[PDB]
RNA sequence: ACAAGUAGUUAGAGCCCGUUAAUGGGUGAUAGCGUGCCUUUUGUAGAAUGAACCGGCGAGUUACGAUUUGUUGCAAGGUUAA
RNA sequence: GUCAUGGAGGUAGAGCACUGUUUGGACUAGGGGCCCUUCUCGGGUUACCGAAUUCAGAUAAACUCCGAAUGCCAUGUACUUAUACUCGGGAGUCAGACUGCGAGUGAUAAGAUCCGUAGUCGAAAGGGAAACAGCCCAGACCACCAGUUAAGGUCCCCAAAUA
RNA sequence: AAUAGCUCACUGGUCGAGUGACCCCGCGCCGAAAAUGUACCGGGGCUAAACAUAUUACCGAAACUGUGGAUGAACC
RNA sequence: CUGGGGCGGUCGCCUCCUAAAGAGUAACGGAGGCGCCCAAAGGUUCCCUCAGAAUGGAUGGAAAUCAUUCGCAGAGUGUAAAGGCACAAGGGAGCUUGACUGCGAGACUGACAAGUCGAGCAGGGACGAAAGUCGGGCUUAGUGAUCCGGUGGUUCCGCAUGGAAGGGCCAUCGCUCAACGGAUAAAAGCUACCCCGGGGAUAACAGGCUUAUCUCCCCCAAGAGUCCACAUCGACGGGGAGGUUUGGCACCUCGAUGUCGGCUCGUCGCAUCCUGGGGCUGUAGUCGGUCCCAAGGGUUGGGCUGUUCGCCCAUUAAAGCGGCAC
RNA sequence: CUGGUAGUUAUGGCGAGAAGGUCACACCCGUUCCCAUACCGAACACGGUAGUUAAGCUUCUCUGCGCCAAUGGUAGUUGGGGGCUUCCCCCUGCGAGAGUAGGUCGCUGCCGGG
């Protein structure tokens, strides 16, 4: 996941203040995880967590991604001192505020569905809850 | 009528409420001043209630 | 490759409504008729906003999306 | 001569004295508190600088101009220089 | 300084009306796969792409249909308070530090760096935090073998509850 | 080896009161290894002398007050 | 200037974001522009409305021009961006030169130098029937002082007098002075042969903070392991501890904290190399593997490399890994 | 009653449907004259009033689109405090945006004709 092209290449990490203004709620599948606390998502997590979601569901129901990694982020190589501007574009992050449905998944039966949940749900840095609508 | 009293430091405080507790006339900590109890008066005391206390 | 900025150019408001001021008075510095003129105001040739006489400034709205400022005696 | 000490200070027995005689002098068991001085620093007990100690010597002055304040004399005048 | 009244201003939040980023349907265009009486001119299929189109759902320092709290500028015939301005004589300062809050840079590292804003230190002794410039409490004119309180405390070191 | 054999489920009997799932909150547990010496409460030590909620006494500063003294400014 | 210096980059001006809803606000922070152009692209009068799409039409094609309907701007605005603009500031046409001379109450902005806006007054005009508007351009970049020269003008001065020379005043022109408040009219290097004044304001060593990186330990479990996730391993991802690495920072020390390796002497940690005890095992046995407990003691002679390290010879129960100013 | 002309953030607008007409308004007929078209009497201008409410125009109904919009709650936040500090919580005041109940097919002034 990468946006297709960016007005800016670089931007600012921003913060990650109060509950997520949207996507809050189920709104297309059954079940959906739920974030309990506030973190970066960098896209090689969400691919990571789609895997471990759709292989265990073995191509059968849906999986809606609803974070998206908008966000760029930047560094610096080791033995460069600070200065001399901006470091280079990394990869991609999603803000995920508290209380954002991050996947949602329809299709199967709650058993698999929360099984698919949890295995999605260890390779996430942020604290998960399982929720259903 | 209110009798207002100075009961914390003035030391660590931002200039507004410095500024406030003067225009009370309130001076050393434990000052005490009477005041004809106005919404002037009111609102000052709201602005600095955490440094001072209110009598009748 | 950056580094660069122009001075900033002080726009904005000069006088407040209510307040008395002389005439030639710069009410409003501005990009555009972010305000426009309004009685006794004239709009410079940079869009300055000034008193074309002595009075009381007042901001007014000019129809649901512009705004005004004039000056009464 | 069982003690951990920037050396004093506050509290204080004991012992010895007796003054410019006044809620005095010497010493100080024991108890509390306590990181020299200077320089330079955002910040120095500083493991930054300087001084072994004591004594002497050792750093905004004078001239001529400018300006301002104060004082005094005279005042639409005041004042002489060589 | 506060109250009242007026006003300028697009931040927080929010929102998707614009601009960009984006998920899943549905919908037709088409082209490309797929078979093809065909000159791939035209058909029949597609889920291989597709540019619109709507429906639902997201997202933004350099988006805004919206929009606070504060702060700012004024006015008053309001209540407090005691400075303000002008002209002269004399300066010093132009290495700042940390803490809280809001930002950037950094890795949402640094006792980092750079602004904003408040405080303390600097130039502030006292009490607390074992010790501890920058934290908490609080400002030392001098004396007292008087009293009350702050933070922080009250079994012993160690003042106060074995409340 | 395949069979045989032992066992459960699932039932009557005995016994005579409870027993079995799921969710939420409080406080705890593991995860937890560094170099001179205990050494991640200052110490002692604490099962409260810890924590929570509520209460009230006291201690506690060069704060404020008392008493005496010195001193700057302003106004009568 | 500079997160030491050098090298690279930058140096003045304009627009935006950063900027925390007045103004202002830094960084070798994030993005772009400028060093002009225009005789109309200026003034004024009058008149007008764009993009795009649908539909139908010869050359004509997705797209030229024409007609209709729907179209608040999805166009345009000389030129970046922001703020504006459909009563248009956007588009036509007619006449024009106000892209005027003298000024200017009063404001904005500013340390100064400068910069910005300005009603209104007079002279004489342009357009307009008049009202009126017009001292350039929708607004905000397009510039550079003084000194010295050049040209033009002049009821100014003219060193006894008349002139003149020369100066003054008004107008205007000549340097990438761009390091853009411009040291001069005129300016590059090496120093390990160096020297003085200073600085821990500032680097190299060691310490400190930090822990991205590093080492070690974990979570999840797709896989591997003859079947078999978890004897032994473990991708994609995730979470810690440590403070031995590579780094970041510049807080102590530049009136000296004076050095890598080796030698001598050790001491400490345990994340254990050997020896001791145990659990699991893909533990029949032997020989092993792995994890737990365990720091008492032990833990090598050579060749090559300055070498830490490494490679090799030959041993050993073993030839542990780290810390202590490497 | 209708013509003109103002004011008022669209509660005023758009869209849909209906009715009305020498009392104006309008389209409508003409290009001789003034005056027009970067071609065109379309427009502009001038002269007519045979013809007609079809359209604009005026009045009436409608909530489909827009527009306006409480209360309550929430976000945020000044000040004051706490934490386990990518942030979070408590107290006091202020308090959105969205969404919702609902509102709206305008209101108001002058002048002429009727
Ligand atoms: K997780
Ligand atoms: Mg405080
Ligand atoms: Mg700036
Ligand atoms: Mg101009
Ligand atoms: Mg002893
Ligand atoms: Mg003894
Ligand atoms: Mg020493
Ligand atoms: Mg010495
Ligand atoms: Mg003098
Ligand atoms: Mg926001
Ligand atoms: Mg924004
Ligand atoms: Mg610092
Ligand atoms: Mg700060
Ligand atoms: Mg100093
Ligand atoms: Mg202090
Ligand atoms: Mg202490
Ligand atoms: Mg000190
Ligand atoms: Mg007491
Ligand atoms: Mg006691
Ligand atoms: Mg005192
Ligand atoms: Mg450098
Ligand atoms: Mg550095
Ligand atoms: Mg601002
Ligand atoms: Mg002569
Ligand atoms: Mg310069
Ligand atoms: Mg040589
Ligand atoms: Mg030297
Ligand atoms: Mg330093
Ligand atoms: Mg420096
Ligand atoms: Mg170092
Ligand atoms: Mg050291
Ligand atoms: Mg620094
Ligand atoms: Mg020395
Ligand atoms: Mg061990
Ligand atoms: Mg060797
Ligand atoms: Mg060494």
């Amino acid at each position: 996941l990468v946006p297709k092209r960016v007005k800016y290449r670089r931007e600012f990490r921003g913060n990650m203040r109060g509950r997520a203004k949207g996507g809050t709620e189920v709104a297309f599948g059954e079940y959906g995880l739920q974030a309990v606390e506030a973190s970066w998502i960098t896209n090689r997590q969400i691919e990571a967590a789609r895997i471990a979601m759709t292989r265990y569901m073995k191509r059968g129901g849906k999986v809606w991604i609803k974070i998206f990694p908008h966000k760029s982020y930047t560094s610096k190589p080791i033995g460069v001192r600070m200065g001399k501007g901006k470091g280079a574009p990394e990869g991609w992050v999603s803000p995920v505020k508290r209380g954002k449905i991050m996947f949602e998944i329809a299709g199967v039966p709650e058993d698999v569905a929360r099984e698919a949940l949890r295995l999605a749900a260890h390779k996430l840095p942020v604290k998960t809850k399982i929720v259903k609508r | 009528k209110l009798e207002i009293t100075l009961k914390r430091s003035l030391i660590g405080r931002p200039q507004p409420q410095r500024k406030t507790v003067q225009a009370l006339g309130l001076g050393k900590t434990n000052s005490v001043v009477v005041k004809e109890d106005n919404p002037a008066i009111r609102g000052m005391i709201t602005k600095v209630s955490h440094l001072v206390d209110v009598k009748e | 490759s950056n580094g660069r900025d122009s001075e900033s150019k002080r726009l904005g408001a000069k006088r407040a409504d209510g307040q008395f001021v002389t005439g030639g008075s710069i009410l409003y510095r501005q990009r555009g008729t972010k305000i426009y003129p309004g009685t006794n105001v004239g709009r410079g040739g940079d869009d300055t906003l000034f008193a074309k006489t002595d009075g009381v400034v007042r901001f007014e709205r000019m129809g649901r999306d512009k705004k005004k400022v004039s000056v009464y005696p």
